[PDB]
């Protein structure tokens, strides 16, 4: 997957 | 919270 | 191509 | 859906 | 007005 | 928060 | 493209 | 506001 | 810089 | 916080 | 990991 | 090309 903490 | 690319 | 946020 | 195509 | 909410 | 693509 | 914070 | 280009 | 405050 | 584009 | 690719 | 999120 492709996700950050935002 | 996550931001994610797909 | 998107950004989701969850 | 929380999504804006980029 | 394509929006995301963060 | 709001964000928009133009 | 571009991206804004409202 | 304020704006980033991608 | 490409930044903006979130 | 930031988001940055690069 | 911060980052993603977009 | 990076979003990246600090």
């Amino acid at each position: 997957h492709d996700c950050v903490n935002i | 919270e996550q931001m994610c690319i797909t």
